[PDB]
C-alpha cells in the first residue's frame, strides 16, 4: 500500500543484498583420466563391464 | 524471493492475523489490569483492624 497509517509495523526483509561471491574448492593439479576411459585400445564386454 | 513475489497476498493476511493477535494481547491486558484509572498508593500507617 502506499499510505500507512499511524502505528508500528514488523518489517519483511528487503534491505540487504550480497555483491561480492567465495569460491573455495580443493586445490587439485592433476587432470583427470580422461584418455584412460574415453581413449582406452579395447572396452569390456557388457556382461564384465 | 524472486519466487515468492507472487505469494505477497498470503504473506500479507498471514502478518495481518499475527499483528491482530499481538494487538488483542495488549489489549486482553489492559482490560484486565487497567480498569481502575488512578494509581492509589498504601496508606503509612496499617491500622487494618
Ligand atoms: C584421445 O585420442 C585422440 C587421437 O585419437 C587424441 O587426439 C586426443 O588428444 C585424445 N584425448 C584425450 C583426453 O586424451
Amino acid at each position: 500500500s502506499f499510505t500507512v497509517e499511524k502505528g508500528i509495523y514488523q518489517t519483511s526483509n528487503f534491505r540487504v543484498q550480497p555483491t561480492e561471491s567465495i569460491v573455495r574448492f580443493p586445490n587439485i593439479t592433476n587432470l583427470c583420466p580422461f584418455g584412460e576411459v574415453f581413449n582406452a585400445t579395447r572396452f569390456a564386454s557388457v556382461y564384465a563391464w | 524471493s524472486n519466487l515468492l513475489l507472487q505469494y505477497g497476498s498470503f504473506c500479507t493476511q498471514l502478518n495481518r492475523a499475527l499483528t491482530g493477535i499481538a494487538v488483542e494481547q495488549d489489549k486482553n491486558t489492559q482490560e484486565v489490569f487497567a480498569q481502575v484509572k488512578q494509581i492509589y498508593k498504601t496508606p503509612p500507617i496499617k491500622d487494618f483492624g
